């Protein structure tokens, strides 16, 4: 069934509202992370805690 | 806000004669020297009172009174003569008083002064029983006028009566003396047939009356129910009553005062009425507001019998999250702005619930954390300041 003849494959697709919720949500959270953390490392800086 | 502050200190005297007031420790004789709190809660018992002159001489009389105010003043306004007519525009309280007595035929002065004279609020507690024999309610309704704030009422007072045959308001004469006040009560028909039981307004609704007493026909009572007098009302109803007067009422402020009623009841039937109320849309939005604060006090107090998941949760996830998946939230949408108001007040409620070791549970924690992760404002045309704002909150 493979000799001579050929029909192409693709990619599985991920069409699923909860991880599409999950991955929008944590790539947002985690960018949002890394801004802040970038902005408060390369500025003038407070802290809640004793030199933190 | 002004029984509160009255019965804090002493009381606010609209008009004084010159000291008039001197259980406070200004004085009253110019605005400069009134605490500011003073100056609030003086404008705040002025249009009260106000409200109070259109209950006695109607609306249409108040608006006449105020158009011969401003015709008088605009007819003094275009003068040339240096005051021959302009202290036309200078109004005083006996003018006021002199133009209402012109209008209406009427005068307000034992109002004028009870209410504006005499600086105080009243205090009623009230209690019924009902007499099966001679078929007749009687009350109750005794006032503490010994208090630094208070003063007597001995004027009329409207009681609305809520039976199986319907609402019927009923004046009582509060004299000094007076203490038991018998009015009478209707029949019982509506629980031998079913039939719908008639409300304040013209509409009539199907009620559970498996809570009811047998032999009583009324549902609830509402003493002084139009905020006719300078108030403050304990009245001493059954459970069930509040519980009746929550749902099936069609006045707010008797849902808002069975709701401040029901936190002294926590049993099942009252987390029913609060619960039935929350999920009811045509209620007022801000009674539901309530109502969310109302459960989760109910709910702190009847720990070690709660059975199913933490309150609201399961509320939240019908209304607001997701059919497929109920810990998502859906997309925020905040065109409706009562379920958005709601939706922003009912985390900030279900965070008072508290485990039986006194600390807040990790499932209503973590359902706030997971509100806030999934969080997606790309969509609606309103801002998200305010829903985040509360929850921080």
């Amino acid at each position: 069934p493979h000799t001579y003849i050929k029909t192409p494959t693709y990619r599985e697709p991920v069409s699923d509202y909860q991880v599409l919720r999950e991955k929008a949500a944590s790539q947002r959270r985690d960018v949002e992370r890394a801004l802040t953390r970038f902005m408060a490392k390369t500025g003038e800086t407070q802290s809640l805690f004793k030199d933190d | 806000k002004i029984v509160a502050y009255e019965l804090k200190t002493g009381g606010v005297l609209l008009h004084p004669i010159f000291n008039p007031a001197s259980h406070l420790h200004f004085s009253i004789k110019h605005p400069h020297t009134l605490s500011w709190e003073y100056y609030s809660m003086f404008q705040c018992k002025a249009h009260l009172v106000m409200r109070l002159i259109e209950n006695r001489i109607s609306m249409e009389f108040m608006l006449q009174v105020f158009n011969k105010l401003l015709s008088l003043a605009s007819t003094a306004s275009s003068q040339k003569f240096q005051s021959h007519m302009w202290s036309q525009m200078l109004v005083s309280t006996s003018g006021f008083l002199k133009s209402i007595s012109n209008v209406s035929g009427k005068d307000i002065q034992p109002l004028i002064k009870q209410w504006v004279d005499q600086s105080g609020v009243v205090k009623f507690y009230g209690s019924f029983a009902f007499n099966r024999k001679r078929n007749v309610l009687e009350l109750e309704i005794k006032q503490d006028y010994t208090s630094p704030g208070t003063q007597k009422y001995v004027g009329p007072l409207k009681v609305t009566v809520q039976e199986l045959d319907g609402s019927f308001n009923h004046t009582l004469q509060i004299e000094e003396n007076s203490l038991k006040h018998d009015i009478p009560c209707h029949s019982k028909s509506r629980r031998n047939k079913k039939k719908k039981i008639p409300l304040m307004n013209g509409e009539e609704v199907d009620m559970d009356l498996s809570a009811m007493d047998a032999d009583s026909p009324l549902l609830w009572i509402r003493i002084d129910p139009d905020m006719s007098v300078l108030r403050k009302v304990e009245f001493e109803q059954a459970d069930f009553m509040w519980q009746y007067q929550l749902r099936y009422e069609r006045d707010v402020v008797a849902q808002q005062e069975s709701i401040l009623a029901l936190e002294k009841f926590p049993t099942p039937a009252s987390r029913l009425a609060l619960t039935d109320i929350l999920e009811q849309e045509q209620c007022f939005y801000r009674v539901r507001m309530s109502a969310c604060f109302c459960l989760a006090k109910i709910a702190n107090s009847m720990v070690s019998t709660w059975t199913g998941p933490p309150a609201m949760k399961s509320l939240f996830t019908r209304m607001f999250c997701c059919k497929s998946c109920p810990n998502i939230v859906k997309t925020n949408n905040f065109m409706s702005f009562q379920s958005y108001f709601l939706q922003k007040t009912m985390p900030v409620a279900m965070a008072l619930l508290r485990d039986v070791h006194n600390l807040c549970p990790k499932e209503v924690l973590t359902f706030i954390l997971d509100l806030i992760k999934y969080n997606d404002n790309r969509k609606n045309k309103f801002s998200d300041n305010y829903y985040r704002a509360e929850m921080i909150d």
